[PDB]
């Protein structure tokens, strides 16, 4: 089962979850639109591509991760 | 070709490798090796195909990637050889690597920007290209989002573990490999990507060029555990899915496998490696 969808503005920024050069591919993050590539680890954690070492419990604490990484800066879409 | 550690370098060797990872930047060969690294990042699954990571070929295919970069360094010059940091040893953000002849420091607080060394963006050169986050400066935080790196004491537990790898070959399995890779254990290398922060802590993460010298030290640690375990060799070894076997071809060259790679002094010695 995936995780449930989310939408909130985090920090500033608008962070959306949703069940759906990389992965297929089952849980997409959007920051201001923006897609944020992002992967489910076996155990059931969560990274993105700009969090990528450094596990998290869900989908949205991955996306809450890298608002925190960006400081306020737009991020840029993945290929694909 | 030996690969030295870091903190003996001479003056010399240190200005070599930093003009010949510059010249690799202005050429536009450099941001080739990002990409291709962020593409396997982003492909590489624990419930499907994977060559890069988190799977038993995370080792192999590091030491390809290093070789291929390594080469290229010596396409502009000959006498320059990766250099390796041992991040146990050299654990501090006053070590000499982070100096500002060599890698330059820490970022400054506001932005994570790097302020100081030849890769600050204000030199001019170095421009962060491949990249998620859009801004385009080198940016750390040492110690930052971690509070300190891997201690040898830490490093040994994972270098006695017997087994190569194990099923299911991926982010949870027990064995060497992934204690290694640190996504179970007490974690080493995922870890050293945290403490250094910015790019190193991203899909990007060899727009750093610490990049190179921290997966040249796990390219060591690596060597030290076979001849910690000479009885012990790369697993799986035959019809696994979506994982490397030892004598299958790996992308993206196509032409090597697990089993061309075992041997590392076919391709370079270390300054130091202990033996059994
Ligand atoms: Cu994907
Ligand atoms: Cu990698
Ligand atoms: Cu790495
Ligand atoms: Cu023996």
């Amino acid at each position: 089962a995936a995780p449930e969808s989310f939408d909130e503005v985090y920090k500033g920024r608008r962070i959306q979850g949703r069940p759906a050069h990389e992965h297929g591919g089952g849980y997409e993050v959007f920051v201001d639109g923006v897609q944020l590539h992002v992967m489910r680890n076996a155990d059931g954690s969560w990274i993105s591509v700009v969090s990528h070492y450094d596990p998290v419990p869900t989908p949205r604490a991955a996306a809450r991760a890298a608002v925190d990484e960006l400081q306020g800066a737009p991020l840029l879409p993945f290929p694909a | 070709t030996v690969r030295k550690n870091q903190a003996t370098l001479t003056a010399d060797e240190k200005r070599r490798f930093v003009a010949a990872v510059l010249e690799l930047k202005r050429s536009g060969r450099y941001d080739e090796f990002v990409r291709t690294h962020n593409e396997f990042i982003m492909s590489d699954t624990d419930s499907g195909e994977r060559t890069g990571h988190r799977s038993p070929s995370f080792l192999p295919w590091h030491r390809r990637f290093l070789l291929d970069f390594e080469q290229a360094l010596q396409s502009v010059d000959s006498s320059v050889t990766l250099p390796y940091w041992d991040w146990s040893a050299d654990r501090t953000v006053r070590a000499s690597l982070w100096a500002p002849d060599f890698l330059g420091g820490t970022g400054r607080s506001t932005d994570g920007r790097v302020m100081d060394g030849p890769f600050a963006a204000s030199t001019g050169n170095w421009p962060i290209n491949v990249r998620v986050d859009s801004r385009t400066y080198l940016r750390r935080s040492l110690g930052g989002s971690v509070a300190e790196l891997p201690t040898r004491a830490e490093v040994e537990s994972v270098l006695a573990i017997s087994a190569y790898d194990l099923p299911p070959y991926n982010s949870a399995s027990e064995g060497f490999r992934n204690h290694l890779e640190g996504w179970r254990g007490v974690n080493l290398h995922n870890r050293v990507h945290v403490w250094v922060g910015g790019q190193m802590a991203t899909g990007v993460s060899p727009n750093d060029p610490v990049f190179w010298l921290h997966h040249a030290y796990v390219d060591k640690l690596w060597a030290e555990w076979q001849r910690r375990h000479p009885d012990s060799a790369y697993v799986p070894t035959g019809g696994t899915p979506d994982v490397v076997d030892l004598n299958e071809t790996m992308k993206p060259w196509n032409t090597v496998r697990p089993a061309d790679l075992l041997d590392h002094t076919a391709y370079y010695t270390f300054d130091a490696l202990e033996h059994h």
